[PDB]
């Protein structure tokens, strides 16, 4: 799902990335790493994103 | 549904210190990350800091080194330690998680 990639970038657009996570998050934002359902759900929990945020389509 | 209570704001002199707190229902902060925002005169909802579910942190460029975000020993209350306060730091500070937002706490910095 390319939507998870775009939503991840959107979330951090007005923030800064934690150094410990900067590497792993950047692989997801650039398409290098796989971006599955469970990973998206865990990422939302880690940062407190609204449930399902990464799978929400754009208008 | 999640309810959030910010506290600890007030009126402090420039160069002074202030520790904000955020309580959140159901011990959610123990397993969930959160963000601090502030609304200032110059444009609303500026991001300030985050702490993740595991305690890793990130700060806005203008508060790096002066601000420290952390959890209490229990893991259920989040603190924003704000040191060396500047006039640009005044505003209403909001804590948020999971799309829920507290009512906010006011910070005013006098010279």
């Amino acid at each position: 799902k390319e939507i998870r990639r775009l939503r991840l970038k959107e979330w951090f657009k007005d923030k800064t990335l934690p150094p410990k996570e900067k590497s792993y998050l950047s692989q997801l934002m650039s398409g290098r790493a796989s971006f599955g359902e469970k990973a998206a759900r865990r990422i939302e929990q880690t940062y407190g994103m609204p449930e399902g945020y990464l799978d929400a389509e754009y208008a | 549904q999640v309810q959030l209570v910010e506290s600890g704001g007030g009126l402090v002199q420039s160069g002074g210190s202030l520790r904000l707190s955020c309580a959140a229902s159901g011990s959610i902060f123990r397993t969930t990350g959160m963000n601090w925002y502030r609304q200032t005169p110059e444009k609303q909802r500026e991001w300030v800091a985050l702490i993740t579910s595991h305690g890793t942190t990130s700060y806005a460029a203008s508060v790096e080194g002066r601000f420290t975000i952390s959890r209490d020993s229990a893991g259920t209350t989040v603190y924003l330690q704000m040191n060396s306060l500047k006039p640009e730091d005044a505003g209403v500070y909001y804590c948020t998680t999971r799309g829920y937002w507290g009512q906010g706490t006011q910070v005013t910095v006098s010279s």
